[PDB]
């Protein structure tokens, strides 16, 4: 759901567009993320491990 | 009849949600709510001899 | 923060959206009364991140793409309000082979039915 | 605030731009792990007003 389940009702969303919604909160245009997912996965599951 | 009964507490009700890849829900209709909260600020002075 | 000002933290002046706060006095302490805000009443649809038109892909400015089966409409986010994709609520940003899960619509010119 | 919405407040959630959290328990204690955007490899540019 992402942050919907804390303020009422869940409300369910893909991961790849909520990150993009994580993305606009900081400064960062959405189209950044959808041209480097692949890599920013690969980075997440790394610094994860 | 009346009696005493034990048991072992319940934590909630499950509340799965339907995930998938290219499905978001959106509310269309809302609710104002009012709630309330009690804080304490001080007590009472004594003295003794 | 409450009562002078609008909150952002979560869970602070009450639960939900936070939209006023009121004070009142008890002996020995104070009551305040939160005014917050909840959505209800959801749906159901089908999304897509970006459209491809001839050789661009448009990505939504302030609101996201959403269906109800044939017609594509762009919302906001915390209200259901659909209205007709032109351009002036997209903005473009390359094209649309890099993009995953990128669909095909047609978007709407303000301009060429004016001349 | 910082597992159920995202944070704004600077060095609260992690040292960076907040974008994620995740919990954990342990004996008597709880582990938070924050996941955060960092930025790298500058350059040099002219300015103007
Ligand atoms: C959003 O939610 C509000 C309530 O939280 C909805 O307002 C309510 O709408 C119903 C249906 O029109 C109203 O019921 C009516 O009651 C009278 C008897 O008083 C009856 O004669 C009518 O036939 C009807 O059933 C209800 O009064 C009304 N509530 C308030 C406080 O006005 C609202 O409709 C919701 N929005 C949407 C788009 O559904
Ligand atoms: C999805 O929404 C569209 C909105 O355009 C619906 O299409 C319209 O339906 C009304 C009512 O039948 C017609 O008067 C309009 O002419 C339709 N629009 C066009 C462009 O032809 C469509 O029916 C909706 N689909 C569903 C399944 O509800
Ligand atoms: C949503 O998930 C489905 C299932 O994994 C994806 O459907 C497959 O997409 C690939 C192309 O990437 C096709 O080769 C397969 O044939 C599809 N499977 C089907 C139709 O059963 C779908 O692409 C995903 N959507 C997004 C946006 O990632
Ligand atoms: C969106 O439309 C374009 C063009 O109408 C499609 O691109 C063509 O795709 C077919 C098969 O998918 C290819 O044989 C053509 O060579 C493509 N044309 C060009 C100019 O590259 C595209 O496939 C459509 N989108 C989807 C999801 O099918
Ligand atoms: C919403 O998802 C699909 C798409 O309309 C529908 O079949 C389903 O019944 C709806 N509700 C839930 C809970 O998935
Ligand atoms: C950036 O500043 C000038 C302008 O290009 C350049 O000469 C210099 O080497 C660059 N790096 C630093 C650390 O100043």
């Amino acid at each position: 759901s992402g942050w919907t389940f804390g303020a009422g009702p869940a409300l369910q969303i893909p991961f790849p567009m909520q990150m993009a919604y994580r993305f606009n909160g900081i400064g960062v245009t959405q189209n950044v993320l959808y041209e480097n997912q692949k890599l920013i996965a690969n980075q997440f599951n790394s610094a994860i491990g | 009849s009346q009696s005493i009964i034990a048991y072992t507490m319940s934590l909630g009700a499950e509340n799965s949600v339907a995930y998938s890849n290219n499905s978001i829900a959106i509310p269309t209709n809302f609710t104002i709510s009012v709630t309330t909260e009690i804080l304490p600020v001080s007590m009472t002075k004594t003295s003794v001899d | 923060e409450c009562v002078l000002g609008q909150s952002k933290r979560v869970d602070f002046c009450g639960k939900g959206y936070h939209l006023m706060s009121f004070p009142q006095s008890a002996p020995h302490g104070v009551v305040f009364l939160h005014v917050t805000y909840v959505p209800a009443q959801e749906k159901n649809f089908t999304t897509a991140p970006a459209i491809c038109h001839d050789g661009k892909a448009h990505f939504p400015r302030e609101g996201v793409f959403v269906s109800n089966g044939t017609h594509w409409f762009v919302t906001q986010r915390n209200f259901y309000e659909p209205q007709i994709i032109t351009t002036d609520n997209t903005f473009v940003s390359g094209n649309c082979d890099v993009v995953i899960g990128i669909v095909n619509n047609t978007v709407y010119d303000p301009l060429q039915p004016e001349l």
